[PDB]
């Protein structure tokens, strides 16, 4: 998964 | 989703993805019925056989997604939770009977094109859609196959059956808080939810006022997509008095 | 009162790629 802010 | 198709930008703008925090993983699928309240299935959040227990700090709430693994930025909205309601008849030590939990949102949501909220039936709309060879839909994020990961939002179009089809083809003892859904062997067609969609939405279109309902959560199967087997749901008309009791309340 | 009403499907009088599927299965 892509990093979240 | 097994043997579905790629959603439709906003197709599903109720649909809500359950995301744990450490390690950061899809949780379960969830759907969005107010600005404060996602709807899910108990068995996302409390299985005591394969030691889960999520409190409210462990997951996010994401909506709006269409991408499983992007962060969809000015698309999605990511909300944290305040508290979770599990129903309190939630039979998790044999069939899951009642597989069905609530969660608060700490803040409202603001709607846009891609996030909306489903509307949960009454008892009209469920004593003239959830019928034997009607067709709902089921989205998710979850496995392509049995035995891999979509890049989208999954779609599939699937059928009620007879609840006697349903009880004669598995040993678990199948309640009226229960449906199931899917194809025949007989009627050529496939599909299925997996792993890593229960909680998602069962839905339908009502022909008389062009609104979806939510019938179903997607609950539990033996494997996915295996000829001879269905897919089980929870019936929400059925538990819909938990549902207002707690929204009430609470 | 908007519940179940899609913005960019209902809201604006367009039709997923599917949905007359599940229509044409309500028979009754
Ligand atoms: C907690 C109940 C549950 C059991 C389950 O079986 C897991 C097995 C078959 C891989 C192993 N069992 C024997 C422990 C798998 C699930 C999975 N959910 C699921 C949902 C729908 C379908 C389907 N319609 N085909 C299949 C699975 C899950 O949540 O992991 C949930
Ligand atoms: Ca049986
Ligand atoms: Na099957």
């Amino acid at each position: 998964f892509e990093e979240i802010p | 989703i097994v043997e579905g198709s790629d959603a439709e930008i906003g197709m599903s703008p109720w649909q809500v993805m359950l995301f744990r925090k450490s390690p950061q993983e899809l949780l379960c699928g969830a759907s969005l019925i107010s600005d404060r309240w996602v709807l899910t299935a108990a068995h996302c959040l409390l299985y005591p056989p394969w030691d889960k227990n999520f409190t409210e700090n462990d997951l996010l709430v994401r909506i709006g997604k269409h991408s499983r693994t992007r962060y969809e930025r000015n698309i999605e909205k990511i909300s944290m939770l305040e508290k979770i309601y599990i129903h309190p008849r939630y039979n998790w030590r044999e069939n899951l009977d009642r597989d069905i939990a609530l969660m608060k949102l700490k803040k409202p949501v603001a709607f846009s094109d891609y996030i909306h909220p489903v509307c949960l039936p009454d008892r009209e709309t469920a004593a003239s859609l959830l019928q034997a060879g009607y067709k709902g839909r089921v989205t998710g994020w979850g496995n392509l196959k049995e035995t891999g990961q979509p890049s989208v939002l999954q779609v599939v179009n699937l059928p009620i059956v007879e609840r006697p089809v349903c009880k004669d083809s598995t040993r678990i003892r199948i309640t009226d808080n229960m449906f199931c859904a899917g194809y025949k062997p007989d009627e050529g067609k496939r599909g299925d939810a997996c792993e890593g969609d229960s909680g998602g939405p069962f839905v339908m279109k009502s022909p008389f006022n062009n609104r979806w309902y939510q019938m179903g959560i997607v609950s539990w199967g033996e494997g996915c997509d295996r000829d001879g087997k269905y897919g089980f749901y929870t019936h929400v008309f059925r538990l819909k008095k938990w549902i207002q009791k707690v929204i009430d309340q609470f | 009162a908007d519940c179940g009403l899609r913005p960019l499907f209902e809201k604006k009088s367009l039709e997923d790629k599917t949905e007359r599927e599940l229509l044409e299965s309500y028979i009754d």
